């Protein structure tokens, strides 16, 4: 304010700014579909108890020794 | 008897179906005068067109009607078609059916207008319009084989195989000679020489159609242009004023094997050429790299050939033989494929006529496009 | 471990990332690496060559947008290391990937290179306790808490239809198609072209994929609604402009149910899903119609769930009962499956150790995985 | 060297000189070398035959004024020497140009020839410590105090628009026309003779460009202001003499915002800003059409922001947020943006040592502004 009151080539009663005026889903409710309600508190009990068997497990494209199929057992 | 009539962003090149090259080939401009409120002299035309836009350049604001193969003002395009049909050609519309060109992935508004002018305002009895890069292959007596048809407005790839076309293998880059003219006004501003009127970017034009020539090493040719001053060439404006270019003689032409000078942040000349090969199926691809063809006036930079032959080897396999096709008349390859498809018998049939355009409306040209 | 085990859906669009437990994944951002195309010159400008995620988002114009992962292959490993890396950085997680095991969930019939590098990567450059690979089908079953049903994930770089029949996955009956929400975004970039409103640049791209999730419905009838004249419904682009989508708006999502439009001869995603069933044994047949759940961001366009009821009860067998069900959280389903394994002791053993990764090598990870 | 840089603008009209410690520039006065009228043969007369800034402004009816820098480019170099002598001299600052070093500050896309031979005058003839070339846009941000904004910087040589985002300035999007201040004072004196008051003379010049910066202001309308009847309102000059301006006072500066009129082919100062940040991605327009900078002297005109406000605004998109955010200081807001940069530890790193010059080569200068 003071340091432009020094210089002589300075705008004087003039707006500093120049501005506007200030101006102020559809397939998740489908028929077709059943929506379901995922709770995994509810899904987390009932796998809670299920173990599998990785003993002997061999998902790989390795031909030796017949047909394989992995997680044997639980328990 | 039958017209062909290329609609280039450059240059407009039309003449008669059967002849060797096009009668007649103007740039498409429409001139009109930075005129003040003082009153004007005698022999005054309102707006001129071409050739005589191009005499009278000094005082006339040049507009070029198609910008990147897109008519953005069609009452100008109507005025160059009125300077095509009555007074270059010397010939009727009514009479003669006239043929078009259109480059592929255009916008469908674009074909839906021209052909809506050409049955109205010009009452024309047949109207095909066709794709630049299916016609530039029947110039060379090719039906198999990629071509990279570079012109003023925009290049594309359109690869056909056996008289059959890829359509989605087809892939359109908006770099073209209006921006490498653009490119070369920037860094001539840097040298010294300023250029900013649009007469004076036509005068930029015929610099660079003249002297600039397409390096081998980009890298290698930059080191050679510091050393020795054996590159830099004079050239004779206009004006008797002459002008000494130098090394922005050859950086010009870079920018289309490297848009990132022009900064598009996009795959240049001699990639997007190799990624509509591999887009096709795997067993054309050898006939595709064999015939691979450059048309318009925009692979007539001395030595590009050369440069996109290299350019391809190094991206496609070693044990692939990479042959670039480059005639010698490929500012008139467009129009020359016109003249050869307009006179065979076959080509009577596929036209639209002014009864199927009446019943039907514009839509039926989207159909009979291609 | 006492540490909770961080579940990773290394997903082709957006990846999404947290801790083992929680209901939602806290912290999910787009999958690209953001780096400043514009030079900079003034002092306090954003530091770093590299945006990831949020602050990406943020100055998109600034930046040229760069996607690793393509079709759910990694093209560019040194991008997915910065994204990975951007993942346990103080943004986003903010803990040490030495003391959390990870869960990464990538798609079925992948490159066997893929999962070896993927690994490489996840226990050299970051010594991780645990890593186990796992399919996306697979987990989203464990979701919806259901031992029974086919999982057709269409995803963003990958659709795929996976039939599960209580807790068995038979490998021989899973069906995997390139066709995409990309594909279909980059379809929609074509005909948007063709409408007359050019996406060139690589930030211009991300808003074809807004227009994309906003405005596009599947039509019932493909023949019926073509015919017909739309209402050429306008979007506001963020600059302002507003563009007429019009016909591309319906056209473009088709590509999904018929891959011959892009041009590509493979299966559309209702041929995928009833292929994946009819593969499968006879008995199993009636049981996995019944238990279909889609899956993937790609499923939630405006009448997907309509369309495919009318698609594959034409293909499938006469009086069969076709139930489609839709977890709400489409897009997040397959992430929540990952926290409900991880969350399980069973994991603990299914895990591959460091010093087990470290002694057999590459085969280890293989023989695990799926 | 520690002691404080000497920050100096090089504006074709005002050259602004100081020191960085400085938070406004203490000497600031004319850019024009000032030679005695009548060809001085006898003794008596105006001796030295250089007469420079406050000497020149007493004596300036005898003196005839010869600018040396015109449209950002200096054309006679040896009067810019004296020039830059005179900022060295007794009556401003009373300093060695030996012992401090220099900031210089070159409008947008000059050729690379003015800056070379600027960098030679001031490491040869003065024996600077370190210089360093900036642009005077990236300068006019760091005053107000933004990293985003466009400077929209009209000077007396030149005005151009430069688009910076968070301290990113893209190259590409600069904008640069010539018709500038001194251009709408050569258009004024014409209208004042159109008037019927002859300014002929190169001092007389002078007075023109007094009674623009007195009295010349922008109608919103300019077709109302026409058909309405003016005040005339009288003007002093030095002699005495009173001269009613009349409609030559608002139709002298419009040809700025439409240069067409007069007969010079050119964009506008509201186009040139528009076309600006449309040329910039569409992510950043928003942003940039919210932050506009007016910088120089050639924004002061009584009712400019009003009417630069609704000419962007038609050109603009609809419902965009348009904020022209001037400081009060616009005139000295270029060299105050020097003063902050050169203060800050960082320019120690910027700016080119004297032995670095010797040694590098030329391009040192070049390859070290950005
Ligand atoms: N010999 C040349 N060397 C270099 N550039 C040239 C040469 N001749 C023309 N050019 C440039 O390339 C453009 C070639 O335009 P051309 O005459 O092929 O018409 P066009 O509008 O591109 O038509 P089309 O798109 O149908 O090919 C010219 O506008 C010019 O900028
Ligand atoms: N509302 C929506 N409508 C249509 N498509 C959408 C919608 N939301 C997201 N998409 C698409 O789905 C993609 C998200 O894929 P996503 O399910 O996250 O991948 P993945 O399953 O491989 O992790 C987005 O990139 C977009 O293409
Ligand atoms: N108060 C004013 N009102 C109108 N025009 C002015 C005013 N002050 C300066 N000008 C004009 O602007 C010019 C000053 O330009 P300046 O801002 O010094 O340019 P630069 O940024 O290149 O240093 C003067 O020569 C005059 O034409």
């Amino acid at each position: 304010d003071p340091k432009y009151a020094d210089l002589p080539g300075i705008a004087r009663n003039e707006p500093d700014v120049y501005e506007t005026s200030d101006l102020p889903l559809e397939e998740l409710t489908s028929t077709s579909v059943e929506h379901i309600i995922v709770n995994p508190n509810a899904a987390y009990d009932k796998f809670k108890d299920k173990r599998v068997g990785t003993k002997g497990l061999d998902f790989s494209d390795r031909i030796g020794k017949t047909k394989r199929t992995g997680y044997e057992s639980g328990e | 008897a039958a017209l062909v009539v290329d609609n280039g962003s450059g240059m407009c090149k039309a003449g008669f179906a059967g002849d060797d090259a096009p009668r007649a080939v103007f740039p498409s401009i429409v001139g009109r005068p930075r005129h003040q409120g003082v009153m004007v002299g005698m022999g005054q035309k309102d707006s001129y067109v071409g050739d005589e836009a191009q005499s009278k350049r000094g005082i006339l604001t040049l507009k070029y009607p198609i910008e990147h193969g897109i008519v953005t003002n069609w009452d100008d395009m109507e005025k160059i078609w009125h300077h095509t049909f009555y007074n270059e050609l010397r010939v009727a519309p009514e009479e003669h059916p006239v043929l078009l060109t259109e480059a592929p992935l255009n916008p469908k508004a674009n074909r839906e207008k021209m052909t809506q002018i050409m049955f109205e305002t010009f009452n024309t009895p047949a109207m095909y319009v066709a794709i630049q890069a299916v016609l530039s292959l029947y110039a060379s007596g090719r039906t198999t084989g990629i071509v990279m048809d570079s012109g003023d407005g925009v290049t594309h790839t359109v690869p056909i195989y056996e008289g059959y076309a890829l359509p989605h293998a087809i892939l359109r880059l908006d770099l073209a000679g209006r921006d490498l003219t653009d490119y070369l006004m920037k860094i001539l501003t840097e040298r010294g020489y300023s250029f900013t009127t649009t007469a004076e970017r036509e005068i930029v034009r015929d610099i660079k159609e003249k002297l600039c020539y397409v390096a081998l090493d980009f890298e290698q040719e930059m080191a050679t242009a510091a050393s020795s001053s054996s590159l830099e060439k004079s050239y004779e404006l206009p004006d008797g004023q002459v002008i000494t270019i130098g090394n922005e003689r050859f950086r010009c032409p870079e920018a289309l094997f490297q848009p990132s000078f022009l900064g598009m942040e996009s795959c240049g000349i001699h990639e997007t050429t190799f990624n509509s090969i591999m887009k096709c199926d795997v067993d054309i691809r050898k006939d595709l790299y064999a015939n691979t063809v450059l048309s318009g006036g925009t692979t007539m930079y001395p030595g590009i050939a050369d440069r996109m032959q290299k350019e391809i080897t190094a991206l496609a396999p070693s044990t692939m033989k990479i042959k670039i096709i480059a005639p010698p008349e490929r500012k008139y390859s467009v129009w020359i494929g016109g003249s050869i498809l307009a006179s065979l018998s076959t080509f009577q049939q596929m036209w639209i006529s002014k009864q199927e355009y009446d019943e039907s409306g514009p839509s039926i040209v989207h159909r009979k496009c291609f | 471990i006492a540490n909770q085990p961080v579940v990773i859906d290394n997903g082709s669009g957006v990846i999404k990332a947290g801790f083992a437990g929680d209901q939602i994944p806290k912290y999910c951002f787009p999958n690209y690496v953001g780096r400043p195309k514009h030079v900079r010159v003034m002092a306090g400008a954003l530091e770093g060559d590299i945006f990831i995620g949020p602050k990406a988002e943020e100055h998109r114009g600034l930046l040229s947008i760069r996607y690793p992962m393509e079709h759910g292959i990694v093209k560019d490993w040194n991008d997915m290391e910065r994204i990975w890396q951007y993942v346990y950085s103080k943004d986003q997680l903010q803990t040490f990937s030495e003391e959390h095991p990870v869960l990464l969930t990538e798609a079925p019939l992948n490159p066997r290179k893929n999962r070896e590098r993927a690994a490489e990567v996840f226990f050299e450059t970051f010594n991780v306790p645990a890593l186990f690979i796992s399919m996306q089908a697979v987990l989203s079953l464990y979701a919806t808490g259901r031992t029974t049903g086919v999982v057709l994930d269409s995803g963003d770089g990958v659709t795929h239809a996976v039939p599960i029949y209580e807790g068995f996955a038979m490998p021989h009956s899973i069906m995997r198609i390139d066709i995409a929400g990309r594909d279909v975004s980059r379809f929609l970039r074509l005909y948007l072209r063709k409408e007359g409103y050019d996406f060139h640049s690589s930030s211009e791209f991300e808003i074809v994929k807004a227009i994309k999730e906003r405005a596009c419905y599947l039509s019932i009838n493909p023949q019926k609604d073509e015919t017909l004249e739309t209402e050429k419904a306008q979007y506001y682009l963020p600059d302002g402009s507003t563009i007429e989508i019009g016909p591309s708006r319906f056209r473009a999502p088709e590509l999904l149910f018929r891959p011959d439009l892009i041009g590509e001869e493979s299966e559309g995603i209702h041929e995928v899903l009833v292929f994946a069933i009819q593969k499968s044994d006879m008995d199993l047949r009636r049981t996995l119609f019944s238990n279909i759940v889609l899956s993937g961001g790609s499923t939630l366009f405006k009448g997907f769930g309509d369309r495919l009821l009318s698609e594959v009860k034409k293909l499938a067998p006469k009086d069969v009962k076709i139930r489609i069900s839709a977890p709400q959280e489409r897009l997040y389903s397959t992430w929540i499956g990952g926290s409900i394994l991880a969350s399980l002791d069973t994991f603990k053993k299914m895990w591959v150790s460091k010093k087990e990764y470290e002694e057999d090598g590459a085969r280890s990870i293989h023989r695990k995985t799926f």
